[PDB]
């Protein structure tokens, strides 16, 4: 690093895009899936 | 700012003993702690500031922090390097400040215009902010040090001025030791009153211990003596000028690089000192200790006015950083730390 010394702003303004974009939430197997893992 | 300058400071360059000078030319007004004018040399010079990316803050400021016995020059180095460095200010962990490490917006009194008086390091931007009686300071100033020298940047949110200064800052510090003595057989955290995160990032903590002794005595109180009868009123190395002009000099115009180091000899030093180091109790060397050591050897580079870093400087920063390790370890392990290390020490 002290030699050498996506991108940054890209990085960021995909983490905004998805926030605003996409609500995701899990499906009935995934739950059950986690149900079980869960106890 | 000047011409000739260049002529002058590479003229002298050549002389190859320009390090030593140097570290004679540091702190004339003190006597010993020929250590802690070599640490606030490579301090002074600092190291060089980088971002691989846009992401990862590796900075060149070396901080330092002298912690000693009372009535040990600590604050007469902290007056020297005011009086040296370009862009240095002074400032006490008690309430008699000139100046002061937090942030503040009110009516300064002697112009009544509502000012934000940014605190001391934002005000030492690019060089030295000074905190004598560092071991004292109120815990905002722990909390607002602490946040300066790890963001490097004072956030402000008083009034409606919710902004980041930024305080580049070069903090040099002193501390008397719990008990007014110096305690070899605690380790140096927990025999100074500064918490952990704190004492850490300090590039340099230097040990100064007021040992009794004959020579020493004698040496001491002849220096101050004939200081004494010399400043009486009746009688009314480098020069520090030409040492400032040095400074910058060789703090902004030259950038030594570094391609040129045996990258797997200090690979395998950090894996031999840390392996030594593993035991409890024994908080070991780590990549804070690595990079610091990086600082130093640019900043040894820096003193040389070389434009590369070169094995000497290399030999010079190792020697330095593993004295500071060793001697912040306690007496036993210190002992066995400098006996297994004196091939690096030894240079
Ligand atoms: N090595 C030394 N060389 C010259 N003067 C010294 C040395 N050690 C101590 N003194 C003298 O000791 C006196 C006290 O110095 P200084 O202001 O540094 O105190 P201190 O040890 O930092 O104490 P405190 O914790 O109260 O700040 C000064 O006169 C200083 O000249
Ligand atoms: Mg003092």
């Amino acid at each position: 690093l002290h030699v050498s010394a996506i991108d940054l702003a890209k990085l960021k303004k995909f983490i905004a895009y998805c926030r605003v974009k996409c609500g995701p939430r899990l499906s009935a197997e995934a739950a059950e899936k986690l149900k079980n893992r869960y106890i | 700012l000047t011409d000739e300058d260049v002529k002058m400071i590479t003229s002298l360059s050549k002389d190859q003993q320009i390090g030593e000078k140097i570290f004679a030319s540091i702190a004339p007004s003190i006597y010993g702690h020929e250590d802690i004018k070599r640490g606030l040399a490579l301090a002074l010079f600092g190291g060089e500031p980088k971002n691989p990316g846009g992401k990862h803050k590796v900075r060149g400021d070396i901080n330092v922090l002298l912690c000693g016995d009372p009535g040990t020059a600590k604050s007469q180095f902290l007056k020297y390097i005011e009086k040296v460095s370009s862009r240095a200010i002074f400032t006490t962990g008690q309430g008699a400040s000139a100046v002061g490490l937090t942030a503040y917006v009110q009516r300064h009194p002697v112009s009544r215009e509502w000012t934000l008086e940014a605190g001391a390091l934002v005000l030492a931007d690019r060089g030295v902010c000074l905190i004598d009686e560092f071991d004292k300071m109120n815990d905002q100033d722990r909390t607002s040090i602490h946040e300066a020298m790890e963001q490097q940047s004072i956030s402000i949110s008083k009034a409606g001025i919710v902004t980041s200064l930024q305080a580049r800052c070069t903090v040099i510090a002193a501390a008397n030791p719990i008990g007014g003595r110096y305690d070899p057989s605690l380790t140096f955290s927990e025999n100074v009153d500064l918490t952990e995160p704190i004492i850490s990032r300090f590039d340099i903590l230097c040990v100064v211990r007021d040992t009794v002794d004959p020579v020493q005595d004698e040496m001491l109180a002849r220096f101050v003596v004939g200081s004494h009868v010399r400043h009486h009123p009746s009688n009314k190395p480098l020069p520090q000028e030409v040492l400032k002009k040095y400074i910058i000099y060789a703090k902004e115009r030259v950038h030594p690089k570094l391609n040129q180091m045996d990258q797997d000899k200090v690979a395998k030093m950090y894996s031999d000192l840390r392996k030594e180091s593993m035991a409890t109790g024994s908080i070991p060397i780590t990549v804070r200790h690595i990079e610091s050591m990086i600082r130093m050897a640019e900043a040894h580079a820096r003193i040389h006015l070389r434009d590369y870093v070169i094995e000497d400087d290399v030999n010079m920063a190792i020697r330095v950083m593993l004295e500071s390790f060793i001697d912040t370890q306690k007496f036993s392990v210190m002992r066995s730390m400098r006996k297994t290390f004196a091939r690096y020490l030894s240079f």
